[PDB]
């Protein structure tokens, strides 16, 4: 019994890292959409702020 | 005796003889083709030049028209003759009715009440909304902002407040349609004429299809309206359809009054412009303006200039979240941001207080752990971890509430529930005594004997 | 009435207005971005019989006038929370 | 006579109309009465016709339209050499201090050009500072110049008040200290502490505070430089401090628009890498004498991406950087050392010792960090246990290098440390080798030298 219930923290384990791992891999994509927008935007700023200055 | 110089978009400037040169906020008068068309002085520049918004369509005007100058403001009607009416921001009738039996008429640019005059009130006003008097209660003759995004729920809300407030006060009502829908101007004044209460309630309308000048200047003819009922000593109730397009107004006109651009392109006066409209909407010791505001934030981008000036304005303030309206609860108000100054334990009594902070600390806490539960899934968390995201769901549902005027969208009938059932609902749920039912015995009931007779039915 | 691509109508309102350089807001759009797409939509309406009675000069009677209209709008990554959408 | 009108004040900035055959030069100065007070003007630029565009050095409240205005033929000179020692003065180089008139011998313009390239040495013998951290990390060099960045309230006033006590107190020669844009109080403090600590007689103070118009606080830092250069053309060696550079890059921006330029970047003047390069260049160690500097560099928001920070790396020799995400950990002196580096590091000079326990520290520290993210979500059980001894020494390594200043015992409450470089070296190697794997990491913090970290553990 010992050993079976061994057996079985392993696969739940492989399991478990399945997830943790597309769950990361969703992450990273949503934290990319959102820098993207950043990235944009403070260019998109800082021209507006160059040529207003150049009155 | 004027002559247009120059027409840019909204904008047409006007000279004169120097010797008779318009004051600012001058009304002036030009006949533009079949009909007769007002401007507003904005600036004196020099050489008799005077620059001026157009409170109607420019198209058609020509250089070289004659202008004549009025020697008075924009002067709209005021009193007991415009109840029941609908009304243009020159203070004509737009319903189909008669003249309005005006017995005077008041300029719609005034100073705010002297600090001498103002009154402080701590009457906490009852909603039928279970977040909004448990999270951010309000008082008569207070301030409230609901701010939002597109589509998040601004009018539905304030359409509750208006069924249960405004029909259990007493007094007169102003409400003021500014850059929202025609459409629901309409179906608005229908239902309180079918209702027969439209006799108490003063509309004053200037929708998204009306050219800048209409839209900029009708905030000021709903205030000035609620100014003289309140000065006459009664109290009012002061509902604005959206504060967002008196500011967005001004930034569409800025450029061509020859400001140059603030911030994220702004009118540099963005804030005066915001603060001598709402310091007007005051409560004094001759009577009082209970006040909503509905407020649209761009992009959802609640540090944005307009939103984030509108927040130091107002007494309470309700946060409604996109992603929470997603999730089909409603009203989609975040009690993690929504506020307000009669969240005081003198004022609400300790039971409440005590409560509403109870559930502000478990919903804190849930969002600290929602990044752990989104990478790793909940198995890994603590056993007490556990039972504040189990409680914490539970009254996330429990927020949510049936309204009445939701009928024709959710069908279920609409809930109005007590304060003393809102506090002991909570309470009850944070001690713990209902950890036994499921997260939808929550979801959508008035009151905590509800969710307990629907969970018998799960 | 179907407008296809209002987001193009958008981006060409942005063109003209940059080119008369005008202040641009958010993004690179006016601030009469707004007034752009309400004056257009907001003619999209049900008319009741007294208007159309008005402006026919009572040729036609009892009848209710329409027009529904579906605006297209093309969104990036599929953020919703852009300023023209 | 006066010979020119004023014709705009705009701000910060005046334009004098000249007659058509004597407009002052380029960074002559100019005279005019604000009434009872007279006022200089410094000339930037020459424009259309007989016009010159000017930065007041003083308030312009008070000025009209139409005042007389007196051309020097000169630029801004200041008093120089031993005269100035014990004295506070302004950027005009005028008594502050109350004390009585400078009393000099001579002036100097402080617009001059830098020494050329024949007359430059590379003497790069090594200086000790006796703080942990930056003797292991970012050795200095006499001669040489140290950059302090950090944002703040990272502790960069507390290092330099460090170094100056240890090597100022020990030099033997002269000091010049520059107060740009610093804050009044702690003007006055350090101007007391040097007072009672009786060695305001070697040191020469130039103070241009936050509250003076920004002409003042744009030139007051080349008042500085022109005092450590007399010193040096006479042969001596000595130390320059500067309390804080980003500040003059500051006062540039504020006048640059009012000046008519154009904005570059994140909104700073498109002359900011020449206003940089022109002020640093003079401060270098010729055959004749050395000038050693220390400067503090403020990083806007701490981020080190920020053009003014991001120039001014490239002119120095040693840089320490101060993080806010170690003093947030309270664990002063906050230097990282994994972005602090000295060009002095390398065998040839620091031997081969040195050098090893030096890079050795960087790669445990460095290795760390990446394990670090794996413990924060994961837990540490996940790690090989060789991978587990690294945490625990680099976490040690990592307290080990804190050390209590006696310059922030008011601060602390506690005795402030001297370390030997000698003993320093030995202390890293032992927590990279096995001799204390058994001490916690509490043992080590604000402690002193390895030999008394152990006594810590015992009290612990
Ligand atoms: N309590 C509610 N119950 C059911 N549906 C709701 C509720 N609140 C909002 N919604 C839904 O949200 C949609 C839009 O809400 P609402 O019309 O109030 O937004 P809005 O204030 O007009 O936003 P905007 O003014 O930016 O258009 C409606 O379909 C409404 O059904
Ligand atoms: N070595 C240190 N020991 C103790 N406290 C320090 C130390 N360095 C910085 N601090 C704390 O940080 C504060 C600000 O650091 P300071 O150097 O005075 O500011 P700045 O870094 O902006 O010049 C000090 O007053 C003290 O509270
Ligand atoms: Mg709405
Ligand atoms: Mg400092």
């Amino acid at each position: 019994g010992v050993v079976e219930n061994l057996a079985s923290e392993q696969a739940a384990r492989m399991v478990a890292m399945k997830a943790a791992t597309d769950n990361g891999g969703s992450l990273i994509k949503e934290l990319q959409l959102v820098y993207n927008k950043a990235r944009q935007a403070s260019i998109t700023q800082e021209l507006t702020e160059i040529v207003s200055g150049a009155a | 005796t004027g002559k247009i110089v120059q027409v840019i978009g909204a904008v047409v400037d006007v000279e004169f003889p120097q010797d008779a040169v318009p004051r600012v906020y001058d009304a002036l008068e030009v006949q533009n083709g079949n009909e007769r068309l007002v401007l507003e002085v904005q600036q004196q520049l020099g050489g008799g030049i005077v620059r001026t918004i157009a409170m109607g369509s420019s198209d058609g005007l020509r250089r070289g028209l004659d202008v004549k100058d009025l020697e008075h403001p924009i002067e709209v009607p005021v009193g007991k003759a415009t109840l029941g009416r609908i009304m243009n921001v020159l203070g004509e009738p737009v319903d189909m009715k008669g003249e309005i039996g005006e017995e005077e008429r008041w300029a719609i640019h005034r100073a705010a009440p002297s600090y001498e005059e103002l009154s402080n009130s701590q009457e906490l006003l009852e909603t039928g909304i279970k977040v909004i008097d448990l999270m951010a209660p309000f008082a008569k003759g207070g301030k409230v902002g609901l701010f939002g995004g597109a589509g998040v729920g601004k009018t539905v809300n304030m359409m509750e407040l208006i069924r249960n407030i405004a029909i259990e006060h007493s007094g007169y009502s102003v409400f003021a349609g500014v850059g929202e829908r025609t459409r629901e101007g309409n179906d608005f004044y229908h239902e309180m004429t079918d209702s027969n209460v439209i006799d108490k309630v003063s509309l004053v309308y200037g929708q998204m299809n009306e050219p800048p000048g209409n839209r900029l200047r009708v905030a000021l003819t709903g205030l000035t309206m609620a100014e003289k009922f309140r000065d006459e000593g009664r109290d009012v109730l002061l509902f604005v359809d959206n504060i967002y397009r008196y500011t967005l107004a001004g930034t569409e006109v800025s450029a061509l009054l020859g400001r140059m651009p603030s911030a994220v392109g702004y009118q540099p006066t963005l804030a005066e412009e915001m603060g001598v409209l709402q310091e007007r909407i005051t409560s004094t010791k001759t009577g009082s303006i209970t006040s909503v505001q509905a407020v649209y934030v761009p992009a959802d981008d609640l540090t944005d200039p307009s939103p984030a000036t509108t927040f130091a304005h107002l007494d309470a303030t309700v946060v409604l979240s996109r992603q929470i309206a997603s999730l089909g609860i409603y009203p989609a108000v975040d009690p993690l941001d929504s506020t307000s100054r009669q969240l005081d334990p003198l004022v609400v009594g300790q039971e409440h207080y005590d409560t509403a902070r109870g559930v502000q600390s478990i919903l804190q806490r849930y969002q600290e752990l929602k990044d752990i539960i989104a990478i790793l899934g909940m198995d890994e968390l603590s056993e007490e971890d556990k039972l504040v995201v189990a409680r914490a769901r539970k009254i996330q549902r429990f927020l949510s509430q049936p309204f009445f005027v939701a009928e024709v969208f959710t069908g279920s009938p609409g809930k109005y529930v007590s304060l003393k059932d809102t506090i002991r609902g909570f309470k009850g749920i944070m001690e713990g005594e209902y950890d036994h039912l499921p997260e939808q015995a929550f979801y959508m009931v008035g009151s905590i004997e509800e969710a307990v007779e629907k969970a018998k039915k799960l | 009435i179907i407008y296809d691509d209002l987001s193009k109508q958008a981006v060409a309102y942005r063109q003209i207005s940059l080119l008369l350089r005008r202040p641009p807001g958010r993004e690179a759009f006016p601030g009469d971005v707004f007034y752009l797409h309400s004056r257009l939509l907001e003619r999209a309406a049900r008319v009741n019989a007294e208007y159309v009675e008005a402006f026919t000069k009572g040729e036609v009677k009892g009848k209710t006038g329409s027009l529904t209209a579906l605006p297209i709008i093309e969104t990036q990554a599929g953020d919703v929370s852009a300023f023209v959408p």
